[PDB]
């Protein structure tokens, strides 16, 4: 085919009379492109890369082949771009095989029920959102709150996870970078080096210098990646940062290639651009492998305006949400979770047992203290029965705090949250509940803990040597 | 009514004109004698500026581009299917859609001459 | 001469195998059940203009002969209109007759220039005590009316016509832009029976043109009727000298119409979601409305506000002509004041020592002192009582509850159903008294 | 319907020529035939295909420049905006109901100018230069193009010189340099010309006692007002006899929208003129928010996309171009100097509009007016 | 080379092979002996979809006239343009496919009126669909009338009683003037017209034969289920002996739901033109808005305000301008009209309801939380 | 409109049979202003909305008493000892709704 | 014949300044579409612009 027009990362492309409607193509400049628009008269192809390279009267060969991606255990670990290929300057990806990163998603029958818990390591998140693995949960929030460290902890917490369980149960990262800078992604590869996360972590990155049609594809091509690991029984876990800018490149695209606009300028088809990617994170059968797929989709909101048209479709898609608020995370609460608004569709039948019966009586006693500390933001009255609400509730939202790189197990969180909704952390001052949970996991014994995560449950006979060994600790203040 | 088939399917708007030249020529057994009073036109658009000054002004009357084309098409090399299209190509001012409806009708005719 | 090419609802395109007759050009359409008078507001290119229409085009056929008359809407203009309705056309509705024109003028006309304007910027007395000391009318400016139903809104309107007809000898033009029928007819029978439009043989001695162009008229009918009234009051200014009234009726629908007309004829419609002609379109009508060396014309143009925004383009872009506002408030109405002008909301342009002299202005800002210190202890009278107050306050309570009472007035035209008869206040007796 | 398989349809393939030669000797009577019919044809000249919205789209004009002033045969003048492979679009300085299809249209030669000079000073002249006062054309005068470009950054200096504007408020708070731009921001009806009024008078005050160097001659331009208003603020003038140090540029309320967009860089040139002369301007743009509104309709009748509130998002460089012109010069340049008074009117005291941010991002500071001050009596109402 | 002035061609149309090819196939032998297509009264389908048929030819059809397809569905002439014509499908497009012949039927669109429409169910273009055979006592009438002047009107006088207390007290209703009820979804709007509908049933037992008004019900993208109970309803009050109902409803297509209106206006300006009384409700005039915007939209037309066109304003004003009171030359007749816009969140700065708002008399605003508060009729 | 309305007309009682429909609606964002539940609105018998402050405050199922509608809570259809039942509890949330303005 | 490749510079001959533009994108008839340096008050239809 001859180039007719570029211009704007759009080629117009004479002739390729059977090139398939999102097939790959090839310019003879060396760049690639993917066929879109199949009008009677052109083809509209989107450029994989810099169109400046392209003129009129080149010449564009049709590759056969639908969009595809290497997909399979030599992804791990490697930095690759927006469509598979490897930017960490370690070479070719070995033992690794293409696959399409536009597949149907798996249906009813493909599916069963969501059962075992994913933990993230955020006890914030664990405790109140819970999520199960083949669960797609969003990660929705204003511009600097803490949206990708939810994601950075969710995937270190799995290298934490997979040293201590068995080959079949482990979680193997993909964390999908979309729109970021390439010193911010270069800041995560140092991170999950460091911390040793990487070994289970593919890191697909389309940068903001990228072509719009890579940082489009990228979520596509690194669901592609993670769902390998879906289909042969394992368990995987993708992270998509910012949904927000994959729309924003797809938005571009549309609007280059001349198809009209809707609401705001994006195109009609964009719920389908989310929801055919989000469909994709199941949880298959047991006559498929019984492999899973858990979606992180992160949205960015403008100014908490949960109302705009790309976070309402994600929000709609996804089965939780975890809302996180500016005005949250500059009191103190970090994750700056808001309770209120963040639900988890899978329920509590998706958590551990030993925070099923702990937390639910956490997440009730916060939704008192969001209604008291309303009323005595004027300064009218307190009750000595309404304050201890009040009190026991602001225990709560600092026993819930969390610092950045450290995520916690699963079970020295719910001791930390027996330790707060048995009464143990009262005469305990509010300003160092924070300080005082270090002391209640340290002096503690770690035999305990061990109990705990083998039984999954406390049991009496742990329930009364728990709280028997919750007074044998010093707390500050006391 | 009837219409023989094309041979190549081709694009719009003037390469759908120059399809119903071709398919109205295969019925009158005339294809290539259409074919070389097509190339006649192209030669008289180019030493004729007052034959291009009916495609190209906007401001000749669209009766006056009408009856020049009449009034020199009067039964010589006729054929009449390059007679009253030159009519219904100026009844509309589209007698400059002859360069772009001839190379359509050239790509039509070696794709009948196998 | 030209004929019917397309027609899209209001909008029409005609086709000219001649020449093409000018924009703004009237085009008259042979064989209609009414009379249709096309207006031409582009040319499109290929012999072709592109019309909007002054009625229905419901039975126009492509290919209708039309016929262009070379010039602008001409309508019957002169002192054989006063008295009668016109419509945006000239045509007599009131079915009395045709209309007696001592000319007929095209109703596009630019703006007087600008050795012809005046420099002056004095006093229209009106007779009307509020609106002469606290809110006066400049002659020859634009006047915001912020009335409403049961304000007395139309006694008011026929009160100026009958008192310029009366003292300054000129004479009053009421445009209806967009109006109810059912209020036209209202107006126009109380017009009737209060004197100022007489029927019959005494039709010379009324007072007012009526230029009427009812809501279920299209948009460029009632986009135009403005234009209509304006060369009616232009004929009064420029060949008879006069100081004529005009009264076009909601200037937010004349705005409404021009809004339509430029969404019909295919233009991107700018802020919130007007014309982009929005300031152009105002500013055709109301730089006509000046005065010149020899009269002038007044305007009290009803103004409404949209979403009770008044940063609302419309009448952001109406209040950057109006000279002055008075409004018409119920609080003042159901207090048996009449007329109902808010003496502190209404405001005026004209109101400033260098204009009205110190006199003026030292009453005017003493009177408005004294009712807004009297405003704003009612808070207080309430919650403490009426005899609560200080010695002094209690005398600019006593001071301006017989101001307030004092800027109440009998209308000469009230005087058929109230039975008080009417008093004319001249503006000295108004400075002394008050 | 490729290109290299139509330039091959450049050279004869037909070798069979009985239709050339049949209307070759039939042409020529067919043309002599219907020739009252044709109007001329015109290649330098140009012709109106379509005219409405106060844009003509003109055939022809072979060799006009971008933004030239070219001529309607009807007198009215135009400004060759954008010319394209097959017409030209002209923005009519006028009314566009004298323009029919198919008139004449000229081209002047020469890129849109106004008449600058001693000669244009002391007259009240329309937004391209011609004069309205009624007192005859401009003699001592020449003409020089109102798209010049701002000198740069070595063409400048400092400011250095005072130049006070005899307001109290203003002079002692809000102190004005000599080559400055200050913005004079405030709602309606709060006393934003009555400062620039005001500083109009005492140029004249102070101009007879400085030895004719410092002299400042002001330019007026008053864009999308009432003519009324003009000619009482011209009266004032005379009056105080201010007007023979300044010049009234006016496009009015009824004006077209091309003049009142063009207006203030017309009085931009005529003052032009005093800072490139080693003279010292003024200049007055009184509301530039009326010709960011005219502006704004000319680019939705060209159905250009709109962007902030409607404004085509070009109408930022729109008031940047024409207050960059507003410079201290160098001393190698002459020393010249023109001070710019841009009148900006909010809406319910809101500054953080989209013109109203715009120009605040432009100009050297604000005067702010506030509604509340000017209310309770304290006049000028300088926040 | 100087022919790169014929390289780009560009034409004045998009329908130019349908010339050609009316210029060429009777240009060839065989087919000159009689095969041309006619274009008069005659016309082809270019294009369908969306009940909007773009047809070639039917030069000689007038702006708003009814045309018939061959399938027998009925369509109005809407856009009139230069080489094709605008038809609005009064059906399911279904039945319509390209080259389709449309042939007019020379008359603008009309409605039979007269005293054999009481009691009838018809469709928007008065197709009785009670099931109770065709209209008898009826005669042909145009829908879209010009409303009566300013001279063929007098005031409006005498009291239309609603038998609504809180109407008939605080914002009384005379005979010939037009009345808004506005509010939010389900606040009683539609039950505010029952009431004046059966209280007129329960006052033309009462008063002479001049006296009596005549109710005209207006259904507008109703659903069927709501009409045939408010028909079930009037039958069991006997409210139908005075009551004609227009029903336009949800699955019919939008220039139904755009002409019923105008439909029941016409066959309620009987009434009013023959010297007795009318009261016609508009119920959902928001949906003939709506009906009204699909059918400009899918005609190309420009949009405005939300999407509406420029002259959805002068769609309203000229429907609600026909109920006045006519003066004693003209019978002294009145058609007394209740427009109902629902609004949302109670914006009543929205585009039709300020439309509306603008052309009627007085409004009857309906609150939601009036109408909890066990205020019902809730009447703000 | 139109689109919805031809599918929502079919779901009826015709006399042959009946099809009682439950239609989840989702309003897009918590806003029943939006065109296509405010389209819906008119075609349903009984609307049970549900609302985010009723989920958030621990009540479940969501409903909205106050703006939750049906055509069959007529005295003339259910009795009056439910509907007098019905109207009393609206009145005393309503009541309650306008006294959490002063509570509060 | 040959165009120029995007992000080019072009130098228009024959201007009253140094006119300089910059190539954004290909139009498809032999023809490219520029962004200009300087004001293009002056430039006529016909100009000769150098490829650098
Ligand atoms: N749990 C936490 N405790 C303390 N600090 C935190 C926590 N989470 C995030 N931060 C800090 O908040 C800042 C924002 O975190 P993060 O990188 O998640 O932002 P983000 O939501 O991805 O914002 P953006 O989308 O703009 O990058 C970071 O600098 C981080 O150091
Ligand atoms: N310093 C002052 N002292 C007293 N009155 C003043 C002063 N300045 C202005 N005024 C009065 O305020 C009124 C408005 O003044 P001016 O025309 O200068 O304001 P403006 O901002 O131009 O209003 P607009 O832009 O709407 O014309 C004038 O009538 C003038 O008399
Ligand atoms: N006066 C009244 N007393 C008690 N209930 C009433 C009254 N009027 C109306 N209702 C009830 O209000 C509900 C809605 O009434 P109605 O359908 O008349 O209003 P609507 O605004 O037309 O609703 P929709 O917009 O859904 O058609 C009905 O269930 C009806 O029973
Ligand atoms: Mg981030
Ligand atoms: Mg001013
Ligand atoms: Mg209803």
């Amino acid at each position: 085919g001859r180039v007719l027009s570029v211009g704007d990362g759009i080629a117009r492309v004479y002739g390729l009379k059977s090139v398939q409607a999102g097939e790959l193509v090839c310019f003879d400049s060396g760049v690639k492109g993917m066929a879109l628009n199949l009008q009677a008269d052109h083809v509209g192809v989107v450029v994989f890369g810099n169109d400046s390279v392209i003129h009129q009267g080149d010449l564009v060969y049709r590759t056969g082949q639908i969009v595809n991606v290497p997909i399979g255990p030599g992804t791990l670990g490697r930095v690759t771009d927006g469509l598979g290929q490897p930017i960490d300057g370690k070479g070719p990806l070995t033992n690794v095989r293409s696959s399409l990163v536009e597949v149907k998603a798996p249906g009813i029958i493909a599916r069963q029920s969501v059962r075992e818990p994913l933990f993230t390591g955020v006890k914030a998140v664990d405790a109140l959102v819970p999520i199960g693995r083949g669960q797609r949960e969003l990660i929705i929030g204003d511009r600097q709150t803490g949206k990708t460290a939810v994601a950075i902890d969710a995937i270190i917490h799995q290298k934490n996870c997979n040293e201590q369980v068995p080959k079949a149960q482990r979680v193997y990262c993909v964390y999908v970078a979309v729109g970021q800078k390439r010193s911010t992604v270069a800041q995560l590869v140092k991170l999950f080096t460091q911390t040793g996360a990487m070994r289970y972590t593919i890191m697909v990155s389309a940068t903001a210098s990228d072509a719009a049609p890579l940082q489009f594809l990228a979520p596509y091509s690194g669901c592609a990646m993670a769902e390998y690991f879906r289909d042969t029984g394992k368990h995987g876990l993708i992270i998509y940062d910012d949904l927000s800018k994959q729309s924003v490149a797809y938005r571009q695209m549309s609007l280059l290639l001349r198809r009209p606009p809707g609401r705001e300028a994006f195109p009609g088809d964009v719920f389908y651009l989310h929801s055919r990617l989000l469909e994709r994170a199941a949880k298959l059968s047991k006559e498929l492998g019984g492999g899973s797929l858990t979606a992180f989709p992160v949205i960015e909101t403008q100014a908490g305006d949960v109302s705009a048209y790309i976070a309402t479709n994600v929000i709609s898609i996804t089965d939780g949400q975890i809302f996180l608020e500016t005005e949250l995370f500059y009191k103190g609460i970090r994750p700056a979770l808001n309770v209120g608004l963040s639900v988890s569709r899978v329920g509590s039948a998706a958590q551990f047992p030993g925070m099923k019966q702990v937390a639910g009586t956490l997440k009730l006693e916060l939704a008192q203290y969001r209604e008291v500390a309303a009323f005595a933001q004027f300064g009218s009255d307190l009750d000595a029965a309404t304050q201890y609400v009040l009190e026991r509730g602001a225990r709560l939202t600092e026993m819930l705090k969390q610092k950045q790189f450290a995520p916690i197990p699963i079970e020295r969180q719910t001791v930390a949250v027996y330790a707060a909704t048995k009464g143990f952390l009262d005469k305990v001052r509010v300003q160092d509940i924070v300080a005082a949970e270090e002391a209640v996991i340290s002096q503690v014994n770690p035999a305990v803990f061990k109990i705990l995560k083998a039984n999954g449950k406390i049991t009496p006979a742990l329930d009364a040597h728990l709280k028997a060994e919750l007074r044998k600790v010093k707390l500050p203040g006391a | 009514l009837k219409l023989p088939t094309a041979p190549l399917q081709l694009s719009g708007t003037s390469a759908q004109i120059a399809t119903l030249l071709w398919q109205v020529a295969a019925k009158e057994n005339q294809l290539d004698k259409v074919q070389d009073e097509l190339y006649q036109f192209i030669e008289l658009f180019k030493q004729h500026s007052e034959l291009r000054r009916l495609a190209t002004d906007p401001f000749v009357p669209t009766l006056v581009r009408t009856k020049i084309i009449s009034s020199v098409l009067k039964d010589s090399g006729a054929s009449e299917i390059t007679k009253k299209l030159f009519e219904a190509l100026a009844d509309e001012g589209a007698l400059s859609a002859l360069l772009e409806v001839t190379v359509n009708y050239e790509e039509l005719m070696l794709a009948h001459k196998k | 001469a030209g004929y019917v090419s397309q027609v899209i609802g209001p909008v029409v395109d005609v086709r000219f195998d001649g020449e093409l007759p000018s924009i703004l050009s009237s085009l008259e359409v042979e064989g209609h059940s009414v009379r249709l008078v096309l207006e031409v507001a582009q040319h499109m290119g290929d012999n072709t203009v592109r019309c909007i229409a002054m009625d229905s085009t419901d039975g126009l056929v492509r290919g209708q002969k039309v016929v262009d008359t070379g010039s602008p809407i001409k309508v019957p203009v002169g002192r054989g209109t006063l008295g009668r309705i016109m419509n945006v056309i000239g045509e007599p509705v009131d079915e009395q007759g045709p209309i007696d024109a001592a000319d007929i003028w095209s109703i596009h006309r630019e703006a007087p220039e600008f050795t012809e304007q005046s420099t002056e910027q004095e006093i229209l007395v009106t007779g009307i005590k509020v609106v002469d000391l606290l809110a006066p009318y400049q002659r020859g400016g634009k006047i915001g009316l912020f009335g409403g139903a049961g304000v007395g809104k139309t006694v008011l309107i026929m009160e100026l016509i009958n008192n310029v007809a009366k003292a300054h000898g000129g004479f009053s033009v009421f445009a209806g832009v967009g109006e109810r029928t059912r209020e036209g007819n209202d107006l126009y029978r109380e017009m009737i029976e209060s004197g100022v439009i007489k029927l019959g043989a005494e039709r010379g001695n009324s007072k007012c043109t009526l230029v009427y162009g009812q809501m279920n008229e299209p948009p460029g009918a009632r986009a135009r009727v403005a234009l209509t009234g304006l060369t009616v009051a232009e004929y009064f200014r420029d060949i008879e000298g006069q100081d004529v009234l005009l009264f076009v009726d909601n200037i937010f629908r004349f705005t409404q119409a021009n809004s339509e007309v430029s969404a019909l004829l295919g233009r991107i419609p700018s802020a919130v979601g007007y014309q982009p002609t929005l300031a152009t379109d105002l500013g055709g009508l109301q730089e006509r409305i000046t005065t010149t060396t020899k009269g002038s014309i007044t305007s009290v143009q009803a103004v409404y506000v949209p979403a009770d925004d008044l940063t609302d383009p419309a009448p952001a872009t109406t209040f950057a002509h109006l000279d002055a506002t008075t409004v018409l408030s119920r609080s003042i109405a159901e207090l048996g004041i009449y007329p109902a002008v808010d003496p502190l909301d209404s405001t005026s342009r004209m109101l400033n020592p260098n204009v009205i002299g110190a006199e003026h202005y030292n009453v005017a800002r003493g009177v408005q002192k004294v009712l807004q210190d009297y405003k704003n202890l009612q808070d207080i009278i309430a919650i403490l009582g009426m005899d609560e107050l200080s010695e002094e306050d209690k005398l600019t309570v006593a001071r301006a509850r017989k101001i307030q009472r004092f800027l109440s007035q009998p209308f000469q035209v009230a005087e058929v159903f109230t039975g008080t008869p009417g008093k004319y206040v001249d503006l000295a007796d108004t400075i002394s008294g008050f | 319907a490729d290109a290299k398989a139509l330039d091959e349809l450049r050279k004869p393939k037909f070798s069979s020529k009985y239709l050339i030669q049949h209307v070759s000797q039939k042409l020529i009577p067919a043309v002599k035939e219907w020739e009252k019919s044709y109007q001329p044809p015109v290649i330098h000249l140009g012709r109106v295909l379509s005219v409405g919205d106060g844009i003509a789209r003109v055939y022809g004009l072979k060799s006009v420049q971008a933004g030239e002033l070219v001529c309607f045969d009807s007198g009215v003048k135009g400004m060759a905006l954008n010319l394209q492979a097959d017409h030209v679009g002209v923005v009519v300085f006028g009314n566009d109901s004298v323009i029919h299809q198919g008139d004449l249209v000229y081209r002047t030669g020469q890129i849109v100018n106004v008449p600058i000079g001693p000669g244009t000073l002391g007259r009240v002249t329309d937004g391209l230069g011609q004069p309205i006062d009624g007192k005859g054309p401009l003699t001592n005068v020449r003409s020089s193009l109102v798209e010049v470009k701002a000198p740069g950054i070595i063409a400048r200096q400092s400011v250095r010189e005072p130049l006070f504007t005899g307001v109290k408020a203003v002079d002692a708070l809000v102190p004005i340099g000599r080559g400055q731009r200050e913005l004079i921001i405030g709602d309606r009806q709060t006393g934003k010309t009555a400062v620039a009024i005001d500083a109009i008078i005492h140029q004249k005050n102070c101009n007879e006692q400085v030895p004719k160097a410092q002299r400042v001659y002001c330019v007026y331009v008053a864009v999308g007002q009432k003519r009324s208003t003009v000619a009482q603020l011209v009266k004032l003038f005379t009056q105080t006899g201010a007007m023979r140090y300044t010049i009234m540029v006016s496009a009015t309320a009824s004006d077209a929208a091309p003049l009142q967009f063009l207006a203030p860089y017309s009085g931009c040139a005529m003052a032009e003129y005093f800072r490139d002369t080693g003279k010292h301007g003024l200049i007055i743009y009184d509301d530039l928010s009326k010709q960011s509104v005219a502006y704004r309709q000319m680019s939705l009748l060209l159905r250009r996309p709109p962007g902030r509130e409607a404004f085509p998002g070009d109408v930022f460089y729109l008031h940047s171009r024409l207050l960059e012109r507003a410079a201290k010069l160098s001393k190698e340049l002459g020393g010249g100097s023109l001070t710019a008074f841009p009148v900006i009117e909010t809406q319910a005291g809101d500054v953080s509009a989209y013109i109203a941010t715009n120009v605040i991002s432009i100009t050297d500071g604000q005067i702010f007016l506030e509604t509340e001050l000017f209310y309770k009596g304290i006049r000028p109402a300088l926040n």
